[PDB]
RNA sequence: UCGGAGUACAAAAAACCCUCCGAGUGAUUUUAAUCUAGACAAACCAGUCAAAAUAACCAUAACAUCACUUAUUGAUCCAAAAU
């Protein structure tokens, strides 16, 4: 990712943020496709995925909208671990 | 062909003769109660409890505890009676009651609870989360000494570890502050164990932080056997549980066998069985304090595997079993067309010789 | 004649799977004109009062205490008129679930 | 099948391949009477071609 | 008393129809139904009388 | 390779609390001839004696996980009139606290139609809500 | 032209929906209160 | 069925079959459900669906329909755009 | 022709120009969607349930209800409708 020059620097940095899950400790971004028995179709899926990632990262207008369906647990358990975290005295 | 009931039939007790002179519960709720009490008794016929796993049912508990504090029944009773007399006496209090305005000083209730019935509640939470099942295998102890653990999230921030609570690995990147009350003739041992998340060995766990020969309440003064290693669950698997155990020991104990190297970033070197470790030192060590937390993978953990353990980072999925389909039939009868798609291998045409 | 139309086939009400059998989710366990067997754990009730398995597993029959829904007038009345020690019992069908909910597999080592 | 046909030298890739060439190699069979409008090309061997 | 089978039409502008048994001596029927094309709960008014 | 690198393909998670928190576990669908619904991981249960108010949190095992009672000396000694509306509110707050401390944010509460109208219990629910514990558990995934 | 006609019709009448169903709701509520007021004004005239 | 025609001496097909069934190449026959257009207002949503299906015939019926139909209707067809081309072969059938 | 009870005593099925009750619909508004694992039942045709998933609505909102509820029903073709 860092060594790829065909993508702009701001984009190359945002990619390393959103997709860090699929990045590798050697710095490698890794895409994978499965579906078809024909690897032409697979390669095409990969390339289309890459195109789309670069597309959404190169758009500053991306608002990263999040659904409340699977994230309700996240927000509530966050808030509720923040009720306990709220104890204030310095330590270490 | 009649058989003979084995033991009592449920309603055989009450008299059918003269129903009008029998007292009934005209309340739905009274009935509900009586029923739930009846559902808790050990009946002689096939029951829900039997099949659905009361989990060993009756179990004689090998108890490795600290002996329960000895307190006078009658004296305590008298004092409490008195306190309640005094509290009921005030007119101010009654005013607070009728007008629906009152508050309880929660911190004090938390203190009293910690002091009194807390150990038992913490115990049954530990039972619930199966601490005892994975550690001592059969054994229950009541946490007589309260254990206060906390993490530093910043300068002003303190994240407590209560029993069963959730904490993020970011918070746990540093060794925590530990507090409990003992005078010093005392010697203690503190232990932090990752109960699950051992990669190779389903029956084994990881030692994160092991400290020993702890004078009094002094945490840092003790010699550290195994240096603190931050929590590292794996991306796929959810919610590993970490255990803080506190043993009260008599003799000073020295173990070169359990001692680990200072950096100790090898996983084969931290592999642990709380059972065995306790078997060893069983005579001197009696487990006393307990506090534990639930922890799931978060961003910071990635840094561990690469930077410390010099590993690739393992990621997991949750895989559900493939759906069950009946044997395929040559002439599926009266079955929708989409039947043929259930046994389909992959969706792609295949032209065999063509 | 005086008598007419007594003729209709049997509805085949009965109990399709028996205690100890293996079932797959959606199998009909029993079917009935009135409630004879009530649905227990992991057993769904149909609108025709038939019982079907919601999970793959083993069928078990059981006697248990019956505590009717307070929205049901009749049943609450029946319960309310009982002598104070008495408890209604009924017969239930459960499925003890066999397969584990799912497993954790190793996808990729990064 | 097209590849298998070329490999065994039934159809030769040198000259242009149209329907008549496919028929003459008996790689395919057309029966217009059955409303065959011709050959269609499918991707079955794409990766190996 | 007889009932009647009337054809009921969406006010959603989508041509969509469903037939309903309605009391003969009653008023012209109006309902809130589900229209599949617009995928909504919309107002249906009786257009026509099909069966008697 | 690295002796650390060994993993094994199938990861065993012994933690009983796990699949519940993940929402992927099995609730018990069923019954529904009877009441209340037995479908839940955790259930709030409020017992009112003519003397004391007792709020339990149960697991479908019947096992009480975390509870707050008025017979408890900690709560008993601070306040007055064990059976009051006030007491219900109190027990609610205590329970919310202990629940957060226990790591359980969700439970089902199934009151009776007339217990729903009662003030003591409305204020118990309020106390439980402000405490951060949500009633009405999250749905199952691939239920 | 057919597709655009259909879409036009649907948008047009979907804009008109809340007004229609609210108007019909008020109509039916007014009808109910009309009948109930009739039955009460009859009940009191029969009682007297 | 006419087993030997008069003019040609061949075996005729019964067209009444060709209109209501569909023969896949595997030998499975496919049919609509009976009464699926009839009296819809009187029926459940569920039942309506059960009717709207395309379903398979049991062996006996399949042999019957085969006998009532000449060889032409059993040939392998390749239609452009055909919905049913997906379904003509059988897979993973262990018998 | 269709349903309930007996005959048919406890899984199913089970006859008579056998013994008895019924049905060929009302009333009401909660107007009751799409799609699909797996089953019941079954000579065939017909009948029955139903998870998950979508979409509708509280913004994690799918069993029309009552009358013993069970029965209130009719295949192809062909006609009328135009969706
Ligand atoms: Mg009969
Ligand atoms: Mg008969
Ligand atoms: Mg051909
Ligand atoms: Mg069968
Ligand atoms: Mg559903």
């Amino acid at each position: 990712l860092a060594s790829a020059d065909w993508i702009a620097e701001p984009v190359r940095l945002k990619l390393a943020v959103k997709h860090k899950n699929r990045i590798n400790r050697s710095g490698e971004l890794i895409l994978t496709s499965e579906c078809s028995r024909y690897q032409f179709r697979n390669l095409a899926d990969c390339l289309q995925k890459l195109r789309d990632m670069i597309a959404e990262a190169s758009q500053p207008a991306k608002e990263p909208s999040r659904e409340d369906a699977e994230l309700r647990r996240s927000r509530i358990e966050n808030m509720n671990r923040e009720r306990l975290r709220k104890k204030r005295i310095s330590s270490a | 062909r009649r058989a003979a009931p084995l033991g009592p039939m449920p309603n055989e007790d009450i008299d059918v003769s003269d129903l009008e002179r029998l007292k009934k519960y005209r309340s739905f709720d009274r009935y509900r109660r009586r029923a739930e009490q009846e559902a808790r008794k050990p009946h002689w016929w096939r029951t829900y409890r039997e099949h659905f796993g009361e989990e060993s049912g009756p179990k004689d508990r090998v108890d490795i505890g600290l002996p329960p504090p000895k307190v006078s029944r009658t004296q305590q009773l008298l004092e409490r009676k008195q306190a309640l007399r005094e509290l009921r006496a005030n007119v101010e209090e009654e005013r607070a009651a009728r007008l629906q305005t009152a508050r309880i000083p929660l911190e004090a209730v938390r203190a009293e609870w910690e002091r009194t019935c807390g150990p038992y509640h913490k115990q049954r939470l530990a039972e619930y989360c199966g601490l005892y099942r994975d550690l001592f295998h059969g054994a229950t102890f009541v946490p007589r000494v309260p254990l206060h653990v906390a993490y530093a999230v910043g300068e002003d921030d303190l994240m407590p570890v209560y029993h069963g609570n959730e904490v993020t690995p970011t918070e746990a990147a540093q060794a925590p502050e530990v507090t409990y009350e003992a005078d010093e003739g005392s010697l203690w041992t503190l232990l932090l164990t990752n109960l699950d998340g051992h990669l190779l060995e389903p029956d084994a766990e990881y030692v994160h932080w092991l400290v020993t020969n702890i004078p009094g309440n002094r945490v840092t003064e003790g010699q550290e056997t195994c240096p603190y290693l931050p929590p590292f669950p794996a991306r796929g698997s959810g919610f590993h549980r970490f255990a803080f155990l506190l043993f009260k020991q008599d003799k000073r104990i020295d173990f070169s066998g359990d001692t680990r190297p200072s950096p100790c970033y090898q996983l084969a070197q931290r592999t642990f069985h709380t059972f065995d470790f306790y078997k060893k030192h069983q005579d001197a060590m009696t487990p006393a304090g307990l506090a534990f937390f639930q922890c799931r993978w978060d961003d910071s953990v990635t840094r561990v595997f690469h930077q410390l353990l010099d590993m690739r980072e393992p990621v997991f999925e949750f895989v559900r079993p493939p759906p069950y389909h009946p044997k395929q039939k040559r002439f599926p009868h009266r079955q929708p067309l989409r039947y043929l798609d259930r046994y389909r291998d992959s969706h792609e045409p295949t032209y065999g010789i063509y | 004649s005086k008598n007419l139309g007594g003729k209709s086939p049997g509805k085949r009400f009965g109990i399709k799977k028996m205690e100890g059998h293996y079932v797959h989710a959606g199998n009909i366990l029993a079917t009935q004109r009135h409630f004879r067997w009530h649905p227990g754990a992991h057993v769904g009730l149909g609108k025709n009062k038939c019982l079907y398995a919601l999970e793959e597993g083993v069928v078990r029959y059981t006697k248990e205490v019956y505590v009717p829904n307070p929205s049901n007038s009749e049943a609450v009345d029946l319960v309310t008129r009982l002598p104070q020690g008495a408890v209604l019992y009924k017969t239930f069908v459960h499925v003890v679930p066999a397969k584990p909910e799912g497993t954790f597999k190793l996808v990729a080592m990064l | 099948r097209l590849q298998y046909l070329i490999d065994l030298g039934r159809v030769d890739p040198t000259q242009p391949i149209d329907l008549t060439q496919l028929v003459n190699g008996r790689g395919v069979t057309i029966q217009p009477s059955k409303r065959d409008y011709g050959v269609q090309l499918v991707e079955e061997g794409a990766d190996t071609f | 008393s007889k009932t009647i089978l009337v054809k009921m039409m969406s006010q959603a502008g989508t041509g969509f129809s469903f037939n309903t048994k309605r009391s003969r001596l009653r008023e012209k029927l109006t309902l809130l139904h589900y229209d599949p094309v617009v995928k909504k709960k919309v107002l249906f008014v009786e257009q026509k009388k099909i069966r008697s | 390779p690295v002796e650390n690198e060994a993993v094994a393909p199938e990861f065993t998670n012994r933690n009983p609390r796990n699949l519940e928190l993940l929402a992927v576990a099995r609730k018990e669908r069923g019954w529904g001839t009877v009441w209340p619904s037995r479908e839940f991981w955790h259930r709030l249960r409020v017992i009112r004696t003519q003397h004391h108010i007792e709020a339990l949190v149960e697991h479908r095992n019947g096992q009480v996980v975390v509870s707050a009672s008025t017979r408890e000396w900690a709560i008993k000694k601070h306040l007055y009139s064990t059976r009051n509306v006030v007491a219900c509110e109190s027990v609610g707050r205590v329970l919310a606290e202990r629940c957060l401390e226990a790591g359980i944010n969700f439970m089902v509460y199934h009151p009776t139609p007339w217990e729903a109208a009662s003030d003591s219990i409305k204020r118990l629910q309020h106390a439980m809500t402000e405490g951060g514990v949500v009633l009405r558990e999250p749905r199952r995934i691939y239920e | 032209q057919k597709r655009q006609a259909r879409e036009q019709l649907i948008e047009e009448c979907m804009a008109k929906m809340p007004q229609m169903i609210e108007n019909w709701r008020q109509q039916q509520q007014e009808r109910r209160e009309k009948e109930q007021a009739d039955k009460d004004r009859r009940a009191r005239l029969q009682a007297e | 069925v006419t087993y030997f025609s008069s003019r040609k001496g061949k075996r005729k097909t019964v067209k009444a079959v060709i209109y209501r069934f569909l023969r896949l190449h595997s030998g499975l026959w496919l049919r609509r459900k009976a009464g699926y257009k009839k009296k819809l207002w009187k029926k459940t949503a569920a039942r309506k669906r059960r009717l709207r299906e395309f379903v398979f015939c049991n062996k006996t019926q399949s042999k019957l329909l085969d006998k009532m139909t000449t060889s032409f209707w059993k040939r392998r067809n390749w239609y452009a755009d055909d919905p049913y081309q997906k379904y003509q072969d059988r897979t993973n059938l262990k018998v």
